[PDB]
């Protein structure tokens, strides 16, 4: 799975 | 080393589908506004445009798949702020407990929508966990990060 990761990485963005 | 496989690309795929609601390839500011309001952020119309920006190689408004292959390929090398891991964390340990557990999971990913049976759960937080206890603290989701 990469969905803890990606959201996370999605964070990051912010 | 710096190389995703072909199992680590399917995963990507299959969390761009979170955020893409519609599924027609492309993740908008409004798509990523939902997923933001999802995990208890309030981004501003400006600041969603300035999120798909740093990530939108092609300038054309939108993050397709290959532009968010490219920014987590990136994001898995680097280092973020003690603070904006702190604030990741923060989504899923609903009960600010220190941990991560397979429900606070389950919690997170059904308000993103999505259809997870509890092996599905518990593998999700056997790859994250280091220690073995069956739960993620805040050591352990840095370094997956
Ligand atoms: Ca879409
Ligand atoms: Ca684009
Ligand atoms: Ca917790
Ligand atoms: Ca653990």
């Amino acid at each position: 799975s990469k969905y803890i990761t990606t959201i996370a990485g999605v964070m990051t963005l912010s | 080393a710096d190389q995703l496989t072909e199992e680590q690309i399917a995963e990507f795929k299959e969390a761009f589908s979170l955020f893409d609601k519609d599924g027609d390839g492309t993740i908008t500011t409004k798509e990523l506004g939902t997923v933001m309001r999802s995990l208890g952020q309030n981004p501003t119309e400006a600041e969603l445009q300035d999120m798909i920006n740093e990530v939108d190689a092609d300038g054309n408004g939108t993050i397709d798949f290959p532009e968010f292959l490219t920014m987590m390929a990136r994001k898995m090398k680097d280092t973020d702020s003690e603070e904006e891991i702190r604030e990741a964390f923060r989504v899923f340990d609903k009960d600010g407990n220190g941990y991560i557990s397979a429900a606070e999971l389950r919690h997170v990913m059904t308000n993103l929508g999505e259809k997870l049976t509890d092996e599905e759960v518990d593998e999700m937080i056997r790859e994250a966990d280091i220690d073995g206890d069956g739960q993620v603290n805040y050591e352990e989701f840095v370094q997956m990060m």
